[PDB]
């Protein structure tokens, strides 16, 4: 393959929670994604969810279009049995290990992609829980973190910090879950993270948090933790198939390589 | 308890819910992974109902109004 070109990991964020597309721009977006994905996005009752899903899809296609140089119209995205987006086996892809993943919680849709490292991502906004109080919420969530994890979570007198740590510990678990592609069906209590360092500054990728699966350290797993802003935590779980801050994209970035896929339809 | 419907609305981050088709699925209303865990833990403790993920995803709010009335 003459036009080789060494590929590097991608870390993109898009603030969909403050993206306010016009009828025209949405329709642009909607036509730029795959038919099945259109219909789905169009089933979401709320802008919040539809925009996230949409930002997610536009970002994957951008990533493949740009990094794999497949013309957007010919990007064949699919999904594993358990719902993970994957690129079709038929290549335009001499990166057999090239994989990616998105998350969309809070105001952002984030995406990681790597050429070799198999990867999972999860973003989480520290927001007051939708039902009940924090303590109540944490109660509802007991069965999902280890005692040591909870001691760390309640180790802070401020319930916002507590929530911060909870969402962090959660995101770390999802990144891994999404990395391995398994779904909700994975007893999250099997996973214990040693959250390190406790206090994370914005504008920095922390690689120090190590994981224990079933009490044995999962030494084959790196975790990249950042706060893309003061309120969103992002975990990127990286396994070997055996520095880079997130880049805030805007709409035109998302569409830069877009070609319309589905026809005109009122 | 009686209005579990609200409790899961609030879990979904929906408020009022007067402006929500009760026939919308929880998926369509934006059920997160976290939300999923909450809703499922709520229907356990409140309704003694353990639901598949698929079940919870396809739960309508009307289908909730049904499941609390029955008691
Ligand atoms: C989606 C899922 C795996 C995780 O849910 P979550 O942490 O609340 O949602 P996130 O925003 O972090 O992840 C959603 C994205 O993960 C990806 N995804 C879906 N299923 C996945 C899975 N089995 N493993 C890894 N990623 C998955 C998709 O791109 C999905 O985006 P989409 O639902 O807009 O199409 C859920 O099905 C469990
Ligand atoms: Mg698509
Ligand atoms: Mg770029
Ligand atoms: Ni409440």
């Amino acid at each position: 393959l003459y036009f080789q070109g060494h590929m590097e990991g991608v870390r993109w964020a898009f603030s969909c929670g403050t993206w306010l597309p016009s009828r025209a721009e949405w329709l642009l977006a909607v036509r730029s994604i795959q038919p099945e994905e259109k219909e789905r996005i169009g089933q979401f009752v709320f802008a919040r969810d539809a925009k996230a899903a949409m930002a997610g899809r536009l970002m994957i296609r951008k990533l493949v279009a740009e990094k794999l140089n497949i013309p957007w119209n010919h990007i064949r995205l699919q999904r594993t049995a358990k719902g993970k987006p994957v690129l079709a086996k038929d290549s335009s892809n001499p990166y057999p290990n090239f994989n990616f993943n998105i998350s969309h919680q809070g105001d952002y849709a984030v995406l990681a992609a790597e050429p070799e490292l198999q990867v999972g991502i999860d973003i989480m906004k520290t927001s007051f829980p939708g039902r009940g109080s924090i303590p109540e919420f944490f109660h509802i969530m007991k069965r999902k973190f280890t005692n040591k994890e909870w001691e760390t979570i309640r180790s802070f007198k401020d319930e916002w910090t507590q929530l911060d740590m909870f969402y962090r510990n959660w995101a770390l678990k999802e990144s891994f879950i999404k990395a391995i592609g398994v779904g909700l069906g994975f007893e999250l209590q099997r996973l214990e993270f040693d959250l390190s360092p406790l206090n994370l500054d914005i504008g920095q990728v922390y690689k120090e948090t190590r994981l224990f699966l079933d009490g044995e350290e999962e030494k084959e797993w790196a975790f990249e933790e950042s706060k893309i802003d003061e309120h969103h935590f992002v975990a990127v779980a990286l396994r070997k198939p055996d520095q880079r801050q997130f880049t805030i994209l805007n709409f035109n970035d998302l569409m830069s390589s877009a070609v319309p896929m589905t026809p005109e339809d009122p | 308890q009686r209005d579990l419907v609200e409790a899961v609305a609030h879990i979904l981050g929906i408020r009022d819910l007067a402006a929500v088709n009760l026939d919308s699925s929880l998926a369509d209303l934006g059920l997160d992974a976290l939300m999923s865990v909450e809703v499922r833990q709520t229907l356990e403790r409140e309704l003694n109902l353990v639901l598949s993920v698929r079940e919870v995803r396809q739960l309508t709010l009307r289908k909730l109004q049904e499941l609390s009335s029955k008691a």
